[PDB]
C-alpha cells in the first residue's frame, strides 16, 4: 500500500559524482540534502554550498553560483575560517548507511553542491540528492 | 525655532529563523532649524503750514 510518495516530497538529484546540478527550491519551502557513497573512502571529504538567483536574461533560468553565509546555532563553538557554510563528511563510511544534512536558512532559489579542493578526486564516489518537503503553490 | 524629522530611517529587517542575533538597522535623523523676523519701516513728512 505504498503511496505515490513523488507529490508529496519530490526528490532532484545534486552531484551525481561527475558534476553538479541546481535544483529548484522556490515552489517549496522546506529542504534537505542525503549524503550517500558508493565505495570506500579515503580522508574525509568536505562539500561547498551554493545558491542562485533567477539570471536576469530569463526567470527561469538558474544564475550564476554564489556561496551561503554561514550561521552558528546557539551553541556553536567551531566556526569556520570563513563564513560561507560547508559540509565535511566524515570518512569511514561503509555503503550501509547515510547521512541527512541541510542548510538552516535558505536564501536563493536554486541550492548546488560542489566539492571543495583537495577533495574531488576522493569525491567522485559520493552521491548526493536533495528533496523537498512543501507545496506552497 | 523648531524642529523636523528629516527620516524615520529602517528599523529591523526579515531575519531568518533558527539565529539567536538581531540586527541594529539604522536609526533616523531628527533637524532642528530656526528663522528670523524682518522689518519693514519708513518715514513721510510734511510742512505743517498747509496742512494748517
Amino acid at each position: 500500500m505504498n503511496f505515490n510518495v513523488g507529490v508529496d516530497f519530490p526528490s532532484f538529484i545534486a552531484w551525481d559524482g561527475e558534476e553538479s546540478f541546481p535544483v529548484k527550491v522556490d515552489g517549496f519551502n522546506q529542504f534537505g540534502f542525503t549524503f550517500k557513497t558508493i565505495a570506500a573512502l579515503t580522508a574525509a571529504t568536505t562539500f561547498n554550498i551554493f545558491y542562485h538567483e533567477p539570471s536576469d536574461a530569463d526567470p527561469c533560468v538558474p544564475g550564476p553560483a554564489i556561496r551561503v553565509p554561514e550561521v552558528p546555532f546557539c551553541d556553536t563553538v567551531l566556526l569556520s575560517e570563513d563564513g560561507l557554510a560547508a559540509v565535511t563528511l566524515p570518512e569511514t563510511v561503509t555503503p550501509d548507511s547515510f547521512c541527512a544534512g541541510t542548510v538552516p536558512c535558505m536564501n536563493g532559489q536554486w541550492i548546488s553542491i560542489a566539492p571543495a579542493t583537495g577533495s574531488e578526486t576522493n569525491a567522485a564516489n559520493v552521491q548526493i540528492t536533495v528533496t523537498m518537503k512543501g507545496a506552497t503553490r | 525655532t523648531y524642529m523636523k524629522i528629516a527620516d524615520y530611517g529602517q528599523l529591523g529587517e526579515y531575519t531568518c529563523d533558527a539565529k539567536c542575533d538581531a540586527e541594529f538597522g539604522e536609526p533616523g535623523n531628527i533637524r532642528h532649524l530656526e528663522g528670523k523676523t524682518y522689518d519693514y519701516r519708513g518715514v513721510f513728512c510734511f510742512n505743517r503750514k498747509n496742512l494748517q
